[PDB]
RNA sequence: UACUCUCCUUUACAAAGAGAACGUUUAUAUGUAAUUGUAUGUUUGAUUGGGGCAAUACUAUAUCUAUUUAUAUAGAAAAAG
């Protein structure tokens, strides 16, 4: 049960006048009707179709997925780009570096 | 700061392949 | 140019280029063939003073040569067997200026 | 780096660690990594010296170099055998170490009540372990992948009269009177 | 604005007193309210010290004849050591620091 | 067809290749040289004709630096084969608008000129004078009256050799400019800025003291 | 135990810099276009100081009218 | 680009980690020498084409064949070692596994020897309880390599199951 | 809403019962204090899970550890360091810089102490040197960082030296600047310091303004 | 990029790895119009970091006969007015006449 | 004169294969280098007993 | 293919810079000389909104009403507005 929740329609245009108890339903995290649940992550399903036991793609990247690809047989002489280096703070270098 | 638990046994282990002895 | 000595790939992938968890001297000399490089630092010599070169300078030590102490790569790993042989490095060391 | 009991130097803290002597392990799981680990540095070095032996002649005019050029075979002893010693001996000192607190734990516990029950105190002798080791101890499950043979349930598979039939050829034959099957509907 | 470091080994032309002079990080102009001047000619104004001060006159003090000119050869630190190795060891004390 | 293909350009050394085109003067978009004369002879025979303290001062490494193009990197250890193009950059770059300013140069006056309009003088003998970018090139210097104040103008002349970084950096703006007057009002025409010069105002008495 | 005693949360009188009806509000990450980067104060205002740009890239944020955007 | 270039020769044997997709379900008996041939060939068709590089471009850069520079020379005709660790060269291997396999042919004739020490300490000159078959008809081939081991006939079965005797 | 940029400290979850149950199964030595290699190398956690910050102790449904734990993890949760500290166990946390991140993972290709690089600031405000995880740091960072040299006064408290032989301004143009901020804010005890009137708004610059002490 | 009035200078960074987007790619070496890319490609931050320029002569190096010193003829890409239109153009350089006079022949 | 003879689209095979690195290149002379023959390849690396 | 209203590559006009020896580079300009794209949709030519009355049907049927509100993104407001 994945709810992709959205923030509300109408919560920076045209305030002066608006319903006193209505310019606040703009402000919770409501679900998006299902409608458009199955639109979207339908171009996530994609990943391998056929293959009814894979899982969809997630919209943001989970902390285990990134490390599966560095986590393959092939990558593990990568000491860079391994463990996360992207994600890791800014590489520090020689204070004398200099391009 | 230096260390002091197990501030030996970096140079008491694996005796290195054991000679004919063991 | 009708003729490129390295193929934009390789204009563009500096890992092969820069000193960058690479080593950058394939050789590794023993405790004699040390204390024999050391032998021609010359006096006067500090490690204080040949600098890094910047990145567009490829990274390449081309071994215990004449004036080798010179090549900053050379130096830094000859500096680094000097430890793992436990031979003193007189000279000194990087001093990082404020 | 940790990688063993000493503490990272991450211990920059001066954090203690007090209460110890204070578990006997049999280094179990560690001594299986280690049969794991010592086979691969052995594994390399089989490879590091590999030599040509060209059991064909249209090749064999290398049968003495080895089979790998010298700055790759170089490399290969520096990169992933002395690699590899390394994480041997890593294992062979997590259980050199482990071994030195049983040693010490063996004899201040020995003494107490029982060298009997000592080897019992410190004992893993769960009460199936006969399923694993010894299985024609075990009975009090049937655990045999091929079920219809175990003792307990042998009278499954019929004992047919067989025979041999030397007009045939010495070849084994049942005698069981074929029953005539179902026919229609 | 350098966002690295370089010290260059500058070569006074009065005394040739070879004293070194540093270039340390001095932060990029505001990219919030862009300036296109100021940061295209900040930016290839940084190449020309990054390669040795090429089209620039240097402007720091001595330290042997204390005084601010404009007369200063920057030495590559190979050119340095071409130097500096082939000095008797007391005019290292004159001319080095 | 190349009868005689020409030897490399800088073979001149026993056991090691000749550095490569371009450094010598050549072709560039090459790293490495080789001359087919070195690789042919034999080991031994590159060991025979040399001593060991002789391929030390041959192996010598001038790491980032060229042997040969003194003061530019090797160019067999930068990106790519070609000059840098970094310090040989052109002066104007690829976008700024050409408000080179006027620019005036420094020119060693050969005879005392003496302009007849101001009634003063152009220059004396044998002074350097700033003067016009475009009243030195066309009418100091063809007429014998002017010469560059370069360094070796000096040379030649029997002058101590001065520095006034000729056209050392070009300012591209006039406020880049008239700081560039700033730094060179203080090298060459330093009196200007002595505790005697700033106080010609006062050697003597407050000027509310003196007579009448 | 040690007796050391400290309080159960900690009080700063500093305001929240992301408001939900503000548009550009927020903590962006340390790469992230600052707020109104190349900007200067004028709507989509990175696009007309392009042009001032003294050369750009060979693919440098063209024409692009939102169709199917 | 990248293909895992540091396991060419970092296999157990010669046909590892060399792709090849050209297989086939039942290669022949030539296609088999073709086969066994052919993996060797690209693995010294591979060495000796990245030795002649090596050595090559080494010899163009002036120095030694194998990289040695002038250094490396000069400290070899003073005795210093130049090299850190010397790994273990050709006259090493090939006898580093010369005498392991002089030691196994000493052992078998030492081995060879001992069996007969219990094969003869077998005095069943007939067959033992396993020569039962209420469970299932023995195997009159394997009787016939038993044989040997006995002194009565063995593979003499009757029509009937076994009864012991 | 969850973006992750260069630098944010999202941790992978490794649940007290995981840790709790393979003390036991004897995947861990208990004895050993347990860095994240003994957890990588005894296939407790995989090279898929361990990412740069390295890692989180929850305390997951666990109402009691038994036996005295020691362990050398990344921001361990506060009821998780509280069930350790009561059993008599430690928990410092380590909170390395991806240069660390290797080396502790991989020692047998380091085999000198290659030297490690102190996190980034905003780790060292939150772990490395809150005492409230142990971080490592909260020893040093009470006994040698938090005391300013000893000749800076009030306004150079933060530079590595005094850069005047005087706290107060130095030129006209740092004084002016001050003695029109010292009265832009309204006149604040320490608000001579010129501070920059802009936030960047970034998350390196961002600590924790509300939460637990 | 610091916000503080008065940035005197110093070694390092003094508040960390410089923030800001324009920061990230002079941080890389690269200059500060890489902001305005709406695609980096692995080529793209090579064409823009000036590894080789992408500019050349007008004639031949063998029939060159007016003296450039050291030039191209770059193509500055421009982007156009109100509708951003990216467009290209080849810049030359200024060549005068050069009326000299080279007194080794006494004359101009 | 040191260039090759040959409009270089006919001796293409020399400047994209792994011949960029077998070969002279300075100014269009694509001329093998030196180059080891398979006698001697041996003859060098098995008096070393490599 | 075409022109007052859209828009580049544009070679013309003007400014500036070079003691202005003439070629370039800018800035500001945008030309149908400019070759880009738009120029509708629905009922037939008017209409585009949210309600209501007309069997708690509604084609636009027939009538009318009115703060019934114009979502997002850049800018504008930096606390909740
Ligand atoms: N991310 C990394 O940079 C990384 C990753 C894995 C291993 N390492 C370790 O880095 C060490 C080299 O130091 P560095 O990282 O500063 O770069 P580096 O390799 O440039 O170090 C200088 C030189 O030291 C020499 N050297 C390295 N290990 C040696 C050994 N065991 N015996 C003799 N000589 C040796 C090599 O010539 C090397 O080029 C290597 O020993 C290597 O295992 C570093
Ligand atoms: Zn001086």
């Amino acid at each position: 049960s994945r709810v992709w929740v959205a923030l509300g329609g109408k919560m920076r245009r045209r305030r002066i006048g608006r319903q006193i108890d209505v310019k606040d339903m703009r402000y919770y995290w409501r679900p998006i009707e299902p409608q458009y649940q199955r639109l979207y992550m339908s171009r996530l399903r994609i990943k391998d179709h056929s293959n009814k036991r894979v899982q969809p793609m997630r919209l943001r990247a989970t902390n285990n997925d990134i490390g599966q690809a560095s986590s393959l047989k092939e990558w593990e002489r990568s000491s860079d780009r391994k463990y996360g280096a992207a994600l890791a703070p800014p590489k520090k270098r020689d204070f004398e570096f200099r391009v | 700061r230096n260390r002091t638990q197990h501030v030996l046994d970096w140079m008491n282990y694996d005796g290195n392949l054991p000679t004919h002895n063991s | 140019s009708t003729y490129n000595e390295k193929s934009w790939l390789e204009k563009a992938r500096w890992g092969a280029f820069t000193k960058g968890s690479r080593p950058v001297m394939r050789q590794r000399y023993s405790a004699a063939a040390l204390k024999e490089a050391l032998e021609m630092v010359p006096e006067g010599f500090e490690t204080c003073d040949v600098p890094r070169p910047p990145q567009r300078i490829r990274a390449q030590s081309e071994g215990v040569v004449g004036r080798w102490y010179t090549n900053y790569w050379t130096l830094h790993s000859v500096r680094y067997q000097c430890q793992l042989a436990g031979v003193e490095w007189q000279f000194g060391e990087r001093q990082r200026p404020r | 780096s940790g990688a063993v009991g000493r503490g990272s130097f991450h211990s920059v803290v001066a954090g203690a660690n007090p209460r110890r002597i204070p578990t006997y392990y049999n280094s179990a799981y560690e001594l299986i990594q280690l049969h794991r680990a010592h086979r691969e540095v052995t594994r390399n070095f089989l490879v590091r010296d590999k030599v040509f032996d060209n059991k064909f002649p249209g090749c064999s005019l290398a049968n003495g170099l080895f089979k790998m050029v010298p700055n790759k075979r170089g490399n290969f002893h520096t990169r992933e055998l002395t690699e590899s010693i390394r994480h041997r001996t890593i294992w062979g000192q997590r259980i050199q170490q482990q071994r030195t607190i049983n040693a010490a734990i063996l004899e201040d516990a020995t003494k107490v009540l029982s060298p009997a029950q000592m080897e019992d105190r410190f004992s893993y002798r769960t009460p199936d372990a006969a399923a694993y080791f010894s299985p024609q101890e075990y009975t009090a499950a049937n655990n045999w992948p091929n079920y219809w043979q175990h003792p307990t349930e042998k009278h499954v598979v019929p004992k047919p009269r067989w025979r041999r039939e030397p007009e045939l050829g010495g070849i084994t034959r049942v005698r069981d009177a074929v029953a005539t099957p179902i026919a229609d509907y | 604005s350098n966002r690295f470091f370089q010290k260059f080994y500058l070569r006074c032309g009065n005394c040739s007193a070879i004293q070194r002079s540093a270039q340390g990080y001095q932060p990029i102009a505001n990219p919030i309210l862009f300036k296109s001047d100021e940061h295209c000619r900040n930016y290839h104004d940084e190449q020309r010290r990054a390669a040795g001060y090429s089209g620039m006159v240097v402007t720091c003090r001595c330290h042997r004849c204390e005084r601010v000119h404009s007369n200063w050869k920057v030495l590559d630190a190979q050119q340095f050591l071409d130097a500096k190795l082939r000095m008797t060891p007391e005019e290292r004390a004159q001319r080095l620091w | 067809v190349a009868p005689w293909v020409p030897p490399p350009r800088h073979d001149v050394k026993v056991t090691m290749p000749p550095p490569p085109g371009g450094e010598v003067g050549g072709s560039y978009g090459v790293s490495t040289g080789y001359s087919d004369r070195l690789a042919r002879t034999p080991y031994w025979k590159r060991m025979a004709l040399s001593t060991y303290a002789l391929r030390m001062k041959e192996n010598e490494t001038r790491y980032p630096m060229s042997p040969h193009r003194e003061g530019e990197y090797d160019l067999r250890y930068t990106v790519t084969a070609y000059p840098d193009h970094i310090k040989h950059r052109p002066l104007l770059e690829i976008g700024e608008a050409h408000q080179i300013p006027t620019i005036e140069i420094p020119v060693i006056f050969l005879v005392n000129l003496w302009d007849e309009e101001r009634l003063t003088w152009f220059g004396r003998q044998y002074e350097t004078v700033y003067v016009n970018r475009n009243v030195a090139r066309e009418e100091l210097l063809p007429q014998r009256y002017a010469i560059y104040a370069t360094e070796e103008a000096y040379k030649l002349l029997g002058l101590p050799v001065v520095n006034h970084s000729i056209h050392e950096e070009i300012p591209k703006t006039p406020h880049a400019y008239k700081k560039l007057l700033e730094k060179q009002s203080y090298t060459e025409e330093r009196w200007k800025y002595t505790i005697e010069y700033l106080f010609r105002k006062y050697e003597a008495d407050p000027p509310e003291l003196q007579d009448k | 135990a040690s007796q050391r005693w400290l309080p159960l949360q900690t009080l700063k009188p500093m305001g929240h810099n992301w408001s939900a009806a503000t548009r550009s509000s927020g903590v962006r990450g340390p790469h992230m276009q600052l707020m109104q980067e190349r900007l200067d104060q004028k709507g989509f205002g990175w696009k007309r100081k392009s042009r001032s740009l003294w050369q750009q890239d060979v693919a440098t944020a063209g024409f692009r009218p939102h169709r199917y955007f | 680009g990248f293909t895992m270039k540091y396991k060419r020769g970092t296999g157990l044997w010669d046909e590892d980690h060399v792709n090849d997709f050209d297989a086939n379900k039942y290669l022949s008996a030539r296609s088999t020498m073709r086969w066994y041939y052919g993996m060797e060939r690209l693995q010294t068709r591979n060495n000796m084409n990245a030795r002649r590089a090596t050595q090559s471009y080494n010899n163009n850069m002036g120095l030694h064949h194998s990289g040695r520079g002038a250094f490396e020379r000069e400290l070899e005709r003073r005795g210093i070692q130049v090299d850190k660790y010397p790994l273990t060269t050709t006259t090493g291997a090939a006898r580093v596994a010369e005498m392991v396999l002089l030691r196994r042919q000493e052992l078998e004739a030492h081995a060879k020897k001992a069996m007969e020490s219990q094969r003869q300490a077998r005095r069943r000159d007939a067959p033992s309880e396993w020569y039962d078959e209420t469970e299932g008809p023995l195997n009159p081939r394997f009787l016939a390599s038993m044989q040997s081991n006995y002194t009565q006939v063995i593979t003499e079965l009757p029509s009937s199951p076994v009864t012991g005797r | 809403p969850r973006n992750r940029y260069e630098g944010k400290a999202s941790f992978s979850r490794l649940s007290l019962s995981k840790l709790l149950w393979a003390v036991d199964t004897g995947r861990l030595n208990p004895n050993e204090t347990i860095t994240l290699y003994h957890l990588r190398n005894a296939k407790v956690i995989a090279d898929r899970e361990v990412v740069w910050p390295g890692m989180v102790l929850l305390a997951g449904n666990v109402e009691r550890v038994p036996y005295p734990l020691h362990i050398e993890l990344q921001n361990a949760s506060a009821k998780a360091i509280q069930l350790l500290e009561e059993a008599g166990g430690s928990f410092t946390n380590v909170y390395m810089s991806h240069e660390g991140l290797y080396q502790e993972l991989h020692p047998e290709e380091f085999p000198t102490f290659m030297e490690q690089e102190l996190p980034e600031r905003k780790g060292l405000e939150n772990f490395a040197t809150n005492s409230r995880k142990r971080g490592w740091l909260a020893q040093w960072y009470e006994d040698e960082s938090r005391y300013a040299h000893p000749g800076a006064g009030r306004r150079t408290a933060h530079y590595i030296r005094p850069p005047t032989d005087r706290d107060f301004p130095a030129t006209i143009e740092e004084y002016e600047l001050a003695k029109h901020h010292q009265k832009w804010h309204l006149n604040q005890p320490g608000s001579a310091t010129v501070l920059p009137w802009h936030s960047l708004n970034t998350a390196d610059m961002a600590r924790r303004s509300a939460g637990r002490l | 990029f610091s916000t503080f009035a008065l940035n005197p200078e110093t070694s390092r960074a003094p508040h960390g790895p410089p923030r800001g987007l324009i920061n990230r790619y002079i941080s890389m070496g690269l200059p500060p119009w890489a902001a305005w890319c709406n695609r980096v490609n692995r080529h793209a931050l090579y064409r823009m970091s000036d590894v080789s320029p992408r500019s050349f002569l007008p004639k031949a190096p063998h029939e060159m006969d007016v003296i450039w010193m050291n030039e191209r003829v770059r193509e500055r890409v421009r982007t156009s007015r109100q509708v951003q239109h990216v467009y290209r153009q080849l810049k030359y350089p200024f060549v005068k006449t050069g009326i000299h006079y080279s007194d080794t022949l006494d004359h101009w | 004169a040191r260039r090759v003879q040959c409009p270089t689209e006919w001796v293409h095979f020399r400047m994209h294969t792994k011949d960029k690195l077998k070969y002279d290149f300075q100014d269009l002379a694509f001329r093998k280098k030196f180059e080891y023959s398979y006698e001697d390849v041996v003859a060098n690396a098995k008096d070393m007993c490599s």
